[PDB]
RNA sequence: CGGGUAAGUUCCGACCUGCACGAAUGGCGUAAUGAUGGCCAGGCUGUCUCCACCCGAGACUCAGUGAAAUUGAACUCGCUGU
RNA sequence: GGAAGACCAAGGGUUCCUGUCCAACGUUAAUCGGGGCAGGGUGAGUCGACCCCUAAGGCGAGGCCGAAAGGCGUAGUCGAUGGGAAACAGGUUAAUAUUCCUGUACUUGGUGUUACUGCGAAGGGGGGACGGAGAAGGCUAUGUUGGCCGGGCGACGGUUGUCCCGGUUUAAGCGUGUAGGCUGGUUUUCCAGGCAAAUCCGGAAAAUCAAGGCUGAGGCGUGAUGACGAGGCACUACGGUGCUGAAGCAACAAAUGCCCUGCUUCCAGGAAAAGCCUCUAAGCAUCAGGUAACAUCAAAUCGUACCCCAAACCGACACAGGUGGUCAGGUAGAGAAUACCAAGGCGCUUGAGAGAACUCGGGUGAAGGAACUAGGCAAAAUGGUGCCGUAACUUCGGGAGAAGGCACGCUGAUAUGUAGGUGAGGUCCCUCGCGGAUGGAGCUGAAAUCAGUCGAAGAUACCAGCUGGCUGCAACUGUUUAUUAAAAACACAGCACUGUGCAAACACGAAAGUGGACGUAUACGGUGUGACGCCUGCCCGGUGCCGGAAGGUUAAUUGAUGGGGUUAG
RNA sequence: CCGAACCGACUAAUGUUGAAAAAUUAGCGGAUGACUUGUGGCUGGGGGUGAAAGGCCAAUCAAACCGGGAGAUAGCUGGUU
RNA sequence: CUUGAGUCUCGUAGAGGGGGGUAGAAUUCCAGGUGUAGCGGUGAAAUGCGUAGAGAUCUGGAGGAAUACCGGUGGCGAAGG
């Protein structure tokens, strides 16, 4: 649920919270956890290659199955946990042969139900198909790009994609962004949507929430001197120039996409 | 105050030791030049 | 122009003749917050009228130790002129 | 005196102790010294290091990449600031002591017996193993008072008592198993999981019993007929030694330490690997190996002095500076604030006079009370607890400690000490205990009311908000020019535009790769704006971006055609 | 939220051949957090890092330090027995 | 007391309400085929669209909204509907 914090301090009062009452309390399965720890957006040069990154909270990775390829044999769901990792939740599910698995959690799945993978498994939430079994116009996320290879469109909370059109070896995809995608046939989905829609209503409310998680400061290009950044500079508020980035390419609508060994596959791009 | 000499052997010996020196081409042309030079002391090493 | 003062180039409220405001290089408001800027009042006082006395640490004298910047050379006054 | 005491790590390296010397060093003198010279001093199976194990990170056989130098990285191998066995009390030196001595312990390993016996890993599973906040209960350290024991009878009125002073200490280990915390137990059968196997873990189905296990502070017992112990006595080379030794209990208060790696709760969702336990594979078979008891041997090496909020470390100095961890007594107090003290440690390495101006740090001030000044700068002032009471405005939380006001010491009574807390003997019960119930002796003890009483003054010292009215800017807590700027600047939650379909955009990089991310459009980057409320109008001519692609123009490339040089003729 | 430790640095006086090449004294802000701190690690000079002041990168910063090209060049100033 | 008011039994008509699914027509957009100089609009025009191939016509796809005929001074609902 959706909860409005109250304004006993500044630092509350535009606070809203998602408030989930079926998330595990306790703590997560040990035998799908490893350590990861962080970059500060560094890489193996010790430089900066992404800014904005440091700090936050301590995290554990929980080892999510993305392949869904444990085909025939049933599962039930044990039980939703909180994922500091992603935005989406995770379910762990219990096998029938006695093996435990997170998956991602779609949207309406609870403790007890049952889910199933392969190419006989039925049309439910949950259960996971090569998309040449699944019916033309059906919801589904957690989508692979080649055979075998794993999820890896619509994962996010609340995601979804849309299989439009069959034809051949390749199905048509609508993807959250409004590309319209071409994949081959025999890569799987899972059926649903992604659960926790609600994320996108939380309101930080203030800046250590911010830094909580891993998020450091942004400082605008035009509050810098001219040394630093094409934007700086100015007796007073100045700018005069085409907004570019720190590097100085344009940054308002220039397009950056050059991959034409991919281009193949985009029936439509976004816009 | 502060100074700017906070004296520590570990990291004096990891930052210029014998071992460090030895480890890098221009760290062993340091060592070079001070034996041409005749230095009593090569590195900080003790 | 009004208010506050015995008296107010500041302050507050207005007027509009905006040298040269103006809508996310945002406009107009806004409770709370601020070692933030301006203005007014009560209390308070050596801030002041206008300073007095006192207690300590130096300054001063004696003994011991013992620097510094500077320095062309000096037998190194005023005035009016040059 | 929450240190200016005690003790470590770091850093230093003989500064430590004793004798001797006073040139230089010491901001003076120096017989003294962290100074000179000489001699002495650091004792470990248990403390630490080394060691086993890993984090970030480093290196890295082959490998991939790069003019060369080199870059990255796999298997591995290093790397603590983290995980991993075991010792305490008393005594002793001029100087070391959990290291020496006395007493009493414990751990790991090698051997060898004996008894019994499926052992076996580079593999599987368990465990190790983990957050923030908050709330209590049970305790101990420790303190206070009484009792006890020893001593005392007071330089000046009184002091044989409801008087004064001191002491009243004892460990690890071993045994016991309590307050509490967690978990149902046991036995069969079966199985697509745990790369193979598995009796282990996981899963399924029955039967049966309902109490079984795990964990755990403290207490109690033993350790201890010991040790220590106020003092006494005898010697001193008057520094100190030698000898002997009483009581050695209870009640109450009580941690920030322990139970507690617990419990409750929240979202931001909280290392790893080994030691350890267990399972089997290859293999081994009356062998090896395993388990237990007993004996015996081993536990090396290096550190150990001394300073450590400092005259020994970092600051050129015997420098108002800086420096992580541990310990935490009394009275008042909410307190680790503050005042006065304890243990303990110090008076800061020039002194002696004098009592001018002026400077510094403070005290008080007639009448006035901001007239001072750029400006109330500085100063003065307010200041506690309980109760009464408190406006506009508001995002309904606030504003608010608004403002303003009253009470406050001591003595007696209520009540020879109350409400409350604590709780003995006794008594009863028991599935007999570290038990339940009853009962309340003793101990401890607020707050209030009534009456009285002293002073100018009872939050008496130290300590300890000044308050209110109008307005600009920024929503707010944060951040910043180390060393003249703390702000209205930066950030910020929120908002929008835009890029990005994953081998993502983007960034570091001749590259391999790496970050983005073990993320996947409810995501990630860039840019502007800056909580929230009401809102955000017109202009696409210019510059940019996006789309279009018929035409004009246009690169390398191609080399038609024309012209020339040469000369067989 | 009030307030010690701890982290800061708003005001004033002193000090300015200092006790100190940034402090002392009286007041001042934060004080469960975008907090603070120990040990170790990583980023390297047109480079880093920067809640952005051209701040900081060993008392050095609109391009660190050390060595080298190097006796750079100096239509300028000084000096020239 | 049973005549007002209500309960039970059996049936009837209804765009009464809430939730989910689905169908066909049409508009727009996208792709392609044929085809060529106009289309669109008005009182008349122009802006606009079109030789970069529109409009027209055929095929396929995407998507949203509304439900022709039945349909009625017909029905249901307290009203809004
Ligand atoms: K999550
Ligand atoms: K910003
Ligand atoms: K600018
Ligand atoms: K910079
Ligand atoms: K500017
Ligand atoms: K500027
Ligand atoms: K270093
Ligand atoms: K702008
Ligand atoms: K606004
Ligand atoms: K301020
Ligand atoms: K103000
Ligand atoms: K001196
Ligand atoms: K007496
Ligand atoms: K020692
Ligand atoms: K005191
Ligand atoms: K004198
Ligand atoms: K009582
Ligand atoms: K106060
Ligand atoms: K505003
Ligand atoms: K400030
Ligand atoms: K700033
Ligand atoms: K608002
Ligand atoms: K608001
Ligand atoms: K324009
Ligand atoms: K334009
Ligand atoms: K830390
Ligand atoms: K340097
Ligand atoms: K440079
Ligand atoms: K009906
Ligand atoms: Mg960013
Ligand atoms: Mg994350
Ligand atoms: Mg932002
Ligand atoms: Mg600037
Ligand atoms: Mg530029
Ligand atoms: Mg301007
Ligand atoms: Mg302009
Ligand atoms: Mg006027
Ligand atoms: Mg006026
Ligand atoms: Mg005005
Ligand atoms: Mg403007
Ligand atoms: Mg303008
Ligand atoms: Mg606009
Ligand atoms: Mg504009
Ligand atoms: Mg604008
Ligand atoms: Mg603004
Ligand atoms: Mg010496
Ligand atoms: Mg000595
Ligand atoms: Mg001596
Ligand atoms: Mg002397
Ligand atoms: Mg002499
Ligand atoms: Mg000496
Ligand atoms: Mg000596
Ligand atoms: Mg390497
Ligand atoms: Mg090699
Ligand atoms: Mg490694
Ligand atoms: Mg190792
Ligand atoms: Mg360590
Ligand atoms: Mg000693
Ligand atoms: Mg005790
Ligand atoms: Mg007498
Ligand atoms: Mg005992
Ligand atoms: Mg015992
Ligand atoms: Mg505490
Ligand atoms: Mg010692
Ligand atoms: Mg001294
Ligand atoms: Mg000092
Ligand atoms: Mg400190
Ligand atoms: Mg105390
Ligand atoms: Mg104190
Ligand atoms: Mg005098
Ligand atoms: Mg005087
Ligand atoms: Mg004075
Ligand atoms: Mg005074
Ligand atoms: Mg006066
Ligand atoms: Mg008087
Ligand atoms: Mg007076
Ligand atoms: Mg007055
Ligand atoms: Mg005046
Ligand atoms: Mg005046
Ligand atoms: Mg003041
Ligand atoms: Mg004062
Ligand atoms: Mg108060
Ligand atoms: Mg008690
Ligand atoms: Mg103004
Ligand atoms: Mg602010
Ligand atoms: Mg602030
Ligand atoms: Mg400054
Ligand atoms: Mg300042
Ligand atoms: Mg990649
Ligand atoms: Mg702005
Ligand atoms: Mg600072
Ligand atoms: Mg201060
Ligand atoms: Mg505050
Ligand atoms: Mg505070
Ligand atoms: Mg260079
Ligand atoms: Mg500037
Ligand atoms: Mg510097
Ligand atoms: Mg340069
Ligand atoms: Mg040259
Ligand atoms: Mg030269």
């Amino acid at each position: 649920a959706v909860v409005k914090c109250k304004p006993t301090s500044p630092g509350r009062r535009h606070v809203v919270k998602v408030v989930n009452p079926e998330l595990h309390k306790g703590k997560p399965f040990a035998p799908l956890l490893e350590k990861n720890s962080k970059s500060g957006g560094r890489n193996n040069n010790g430089r900066i290659t992404t800014r904005h990154i440091g700090g936050g909270h301590k995290q554990a990775y929980r080892i999510v199955d993305f392949k869904r390829n444990k085909d025939g044999i049933p599962a039930v769901v044990e039980r939703l946990e909180y994922d500091p990792n992603r935005s989406a939740n995770i379910a762990l599910v219990l096998y029938k042969d006695g093996e435990r698995r997170y998956i991602l959690a779609p949207k309406g799945l609870k403790a007890g139900d049952q889910i199933q993978s392969g190419v006989d498994a039925a049309i439910k939430p949950g259960n996971t198909l090569p998309m040449r079994n699944i019916p033309v116009g059906s919801t589904v996320h957690n989508v692979e790009m080649k055979p075998g290879k794993g999820g890896q469109l619509a994962r996010s909370a609340g995601t979804y994609v849309q299989i439009v059109a069959r034809d051949g070896a390749y199905v048509t995809l609508r993807l959250r962004s409004g590309e319209m995608r071409k994949v081959e046939a025999d890569c799987r989905a899972t059926l649903g949507e992604v659960g926790n829609a609600e994320h996108m209503l939380r309101v930080l409310g203030k800046a250590g929430a911010a830094r909580w998680r891993g998020v450091r400061p942004t400082v605008r290009g035009t509050a810098m001197n001219p040394v630093d950044h094409p934007h700086g500079g100015g007796e007073g508020r100045n700018f005069g120039k085409h907004p570019v980035t720190p590097w100085g390419v344009q940054t308002k609508g220039k397009k950056t996409r050059s991959n034409k060994r991919t281009d193949k596959f985009i029936v439509r791009r976004r816009s | 105050m502060k100074r700017t000499f906070q004296p520590s052997v570990l990291k004096r010996n990891r930052s210029h030791g014998f071992r460090a020196r030895m480890a890098t081409k221009n760290g062993r042309q340091v060592l070079a030049r001070r034996r041409a030079k005749g230095r009593a002391r090569l590195t900080v090493s003790k």
